[PDB]
């Protein structure tokens, strides 16, 4: 059995509901090494997501994808019983295992229920082995697609909207957004990139780095420092992490702001997912549903005084950096998927139409 | 027989004079036994005259109380469950008899789901030291809050409702169950708006538009949480999805003896002032932030392709 | 010495600050019936205070200033002492046995510190009686003046305003306000008047008894149903308790609300108050200053089953009914006072005007 991971630090009140984890106590120091109640693939995998080496949602989605198809392969029947119900049993500790080093991310969430789905549809009559590489195939159809048909997609469709000589604010990292820009100039686009970035992850230097390579005129500022640039920013372009059924954008923490200000300074809004992303999940803010990534992350190294280094000394002292947060559907206008442009309006008909109805 | 008629009758005349039975999942579930009771003791071979007499007595309760929508939609939903038979046996008499039989099973026994839906959905909308408040009675939401309850510990502020202060009642019941309640008058609501987190609320009907038909006051509420940008929750049950329109319709409040409102001892001013006592009110779909349903959350813009999906077009009119 | 009074029930915890009393739990039953800690008028006001048969503001001002000449007029000075420093060193524990009854409102604070400002002005090398009746007569000049003559001109004011045909709403019970629709009525406009009523004080009964006696067509409603009638409405008229620096009403605690969902419904919103209940202090919500009356109050007779009878026996059962609330300057468009017509950011100039600069 997996051990449950101490929550560390002292939790704000209002999320005392949501677990606080650190980066440096781990929790496979409580596991065999020849990992036997967890697959090797689903503990690398784990141990992958607690460091952090794996950020981005599809970047994590993919890993995940990857780390089934090891297990399942890998995977035997018992006798005296079927794979259908058997390997969907087996697979939840290693969800749980998942979600207990890093909480799931909306992605991730979909591909595990897709995999369900499509192991509870496997035929009883079958064999074993046509059955899993079956499986293996559907996993790599369902990726393929998902991932790199919708890039493809969205990216024709966000072409098709960007101008010439205009200013387009980015935030964070976010691999589809990145796509987009790249695909957008390599066309023949001539635009330049503000990149907004937060604290503490400073995401925001990989889509910088991406596109200082792909040749972009790019432009770097904190996001305190957004109210300064918007004059000059002629469209905000976002990656969502998650499409609730409202059609909420459940995105970085700093993306509602990001909207916010740029409503008020009559910028669009546009943000960029695919379908698989979307969830018939629902919230009205950042409380009921979020994650809390280490406290720790917070200090800063000013020189020689790091002001918040002993906060866990301090009684009356919290620390939280939160990782997700919501923007109300009326502060973004355009939501490009593999369907095309929509308004949030229409995000759960998107779900509809993608439930096989 | 004439068993079917004075029962139909007795339903009407209780529709018609007072409110019963209480609770309008009971008056849901009456209805329904009602439908049932009729399409069963009927001579009836083609499915069209079976609709045309279910309309007809349809027609007969609409009129008995027409603020009482739950009634109205829910033959509605049993003329949109013939159809729906008629089609798949079209696209077969006793087996039609039956099916609708079985559909109607089946719809009762999820109707009395739904407030356990919504009691187990309650969970992922409320966190730690939050601070909700409420107007009026609803016993979704009073379910909704004291299930959040088990796993929480939150602030309710229930606004009593003028003249009948459901609210205190309601108050009460939270209070059994240790969640701290504040109790004030209706009055106070948009001095106290600056500290609320959440707005939960029930209702009596939720219209095509997403607007929906809730006690008085609510509208004032609703205004407030869209003036503090205070997201604003509805715990209404998808029997109480009304196909009509706003203003496509008639008779949308429901006024009561003033008598609630300003008493007879009054004396001879009352035969010079005008008393109003409207008991519902309307409320735009722009001040709703989330409904929340038995099969889960929705936005108000979606309200109406959940009525394409249980209302037939052509009987929003019955 | 006065004691403390007992706070009764239990306080909202936001509300923790302010005293919350009971009607039934009066102040005088540990006094001297001949009393001579607390003049006998300034008991018998304090009382009066505490019972609620004084509620309106002017009324309230008004018999305090005449209770202080009834303490003054039977002042006399002890040997080897001034008037001036005596005298308001005196005046204390009365103001203080007051604010204990009840909390002294904005008109009698200022009319307070009015009356210090006279008695410290009070001229050394004068005599005692004298003085004592220049005091008197200062007070009678004051509350003539500030009342009656601000009464007139703010109803002159108002006539010009009100047009034929057309539906005022009220709220509440005001003399200013009920005041100038009578006076508006006599002088020949044609009008009829919604009054809104709030419970549990139900004070609009007065100002509907007040209408129908002089003949002005009247409707009734409670503030819930104000929604309802606001299509109808042409104006709201409001009757203001005080006035403060930024611009903002405190009054009932209905007013806001009113004023709020008057703004949605496109109605000009109308308050009406004299320069002496302007105010230097400053609040932005009905929390940091307000007053809470018996929560008793709240318990409505419905017949046969009283439902928060005993609330007290319910730990987790609060129960609350704030007095005044204010209304942020923006929901407000007039502030109709003797100097005229003026918008709410207008008034501390005004209170800069009346402060002899």
């Amino acid at each position: 059995q997996v051990p449950t991971r101490k929550d560390y630090g002292s939790k704000v009140s209002l999320f005392s509901h949501l677990p606080q984890y650190s980066r440096q106590n781990s929790l496979t120091q409580f596991m065999s090494i020849p990992s036997s109640v967890i697959h090797p693939a689903m503990v690398r995998l784990g141990l992958q997501y607690s460091q952090g080496l794996v950020s981005g949602s599809n970047a994590r989605c993919i890993a995940l994808l990857r780390a089934l198809q090891q297990v399942i392969q890998d995977y035997t029947t018992p006798p005296n019983e079927e794979l259908s119900r058997d390997l969907v049993n087996k697979l939840k500790p290693y969800m749980s295992f998942l979600t207990q080093c890093r909480p799931l991310s909306a992605s991730m969430h979909n591909a595990i229920k897709f995999l369900n789905k499509e192991i509870t549809s496997v035929g009883s009559s079958k064999r074993e082995e046509e059955a899993k590489s079956e499986l293996r195939a559907a996993i790599d159809r369902y990726v393929q697609e998902k991932i790199v048909l919708a890039a493809q997609a969205i990216s024709r469709f966000a072409y098709q909207k960007i101008s010439n000589g205009d200013v387009i604010l980015v935030y964070g990292c976010s691999s589809l957004v990145s796509r987009i820009l790249q695909e957008a100039w390599t066309e023949g686009r001539r635009f330049r990139v503000v990149v907004v970035d937060s604290r503490p992850w400073l995401e925001g230097r990989h889509t910088l780095r991406s596109l200082v390579h792909a040749g972009v005129p790019a432009s770097y500022l904190l996001i305190p420092a957004a109210s300064y640039v918007l004059p000059e920013v002629s469209k905000v372009l976002l990656g969502a992490h998650a499409l609730l059924a409202n059609g909420s954008v459940m995105s970085r923490v700093g993306t509602a702001q990001l909207a916010l200000v740029a409503r008020a300074h009559n910028v669009p809004v546009l943000v960029c997912c695919e379908t698989y992303k979307f969830c018939e999940r629902v919230q009205t803010d950042a409380f009921v549903s979020n994650e809390l990534d280490d406290p720790d992350d917070l200090q800063c190294k000013r020189g020689e005084h790091v002001a918040l280094a002993n906060w866990q000394n301090h009684a009356s002292l919290r620390l939280l950096n939160l990782v997700y947060d919501v923007t109300p559907p009326e502060l973004v206008d355009l939501v490009i998927t593999e369907l095309g442009m929509i308004p949030c309006s229409s995000v759960p008909v998107v779900l509809r139409v993608k439930s096989s109805d | 027989g004439s068993e079917l008629s004075e029962r139909i009758e007795s339903f009407v005349e209780t529709l018609k004079r007072g409110g019963g039975p209480r609770s309008s999942e009971e008056m849901a579930r009456e209805t329904l036994g009602l439908l049932r009771q009729i399409i069963t003791d009927h001579r009836w071979s083609n499915a069209g005259e079976l609709m045309e007499l279910i309309r007809r007595e349809g027609r007969r309760m609409t009129a008995a109380q027409p603020s009482e929508t739950t009634v109205g939609n829910m033959v509605r939903r049993v003329l949109k469950i013939i159809r729906e038979e008629y089609g798949r046996l079209h696209g077969h008499y006793a087996q039609l008899q039956s099916n609708i039989i079985e559909a109607i099973n089946e719809l009762l026994v999820e109707l009395e789901g739904t407030m356990e839906n919504i009691a187990a959905q309650a969970l992922e909308h409320i966190h730690s030291n939050e601070v909700i408040m409420t107007i009026g009675f609803s016993r979704t939401v009073e379910a909704f809050l004291k299930e959040a309850a088990r796993k929480r510990k939150f602030h309710v502020i229930v606004a009593e409702c003028a003249p009948f202060c459901q609210g205190h009642e309601m108050a009460v019941n939270l209070s059994k169950a240790g969640i701290e309640t504040t109790v004030m008058t209706d009055a106070a609501i948009f001095a106290v708006m600056s500290r609320v987190n959440k707005v939960i609320i029930g209702t009596k009907t939720i219209l095509a538009n997403g607007a929906l038909r809730a006690v008085t006051g609510t509208h004032t509420l609703a205004l407030a949480a869209k003036h503090h940008s205070t997201p604003l929750i509805v715990c209404a049950p998808m029997f109480k999805l009304s196909p009509q329109f706003p203003n496509e319709e008639d008779s949308f409040h429901k006024f009561v003896a003033p008598e609630e409102v300003l008493p007879f001892t009054e004396g001879d001013i009352l035969e010079k002032v005008s008393v109003h006592c409207p008991v519902f009110d309307y409320v735009p779909p722009e001040l709703i932030t989330l409904f929340i349903s038995n099969i889960g959350g929705n936005a108000p813009s979606y309200i109406y392709r959940l009525m394409s999906e249980l209302y037939h077009p052509d009987d929003h009119v019955l």
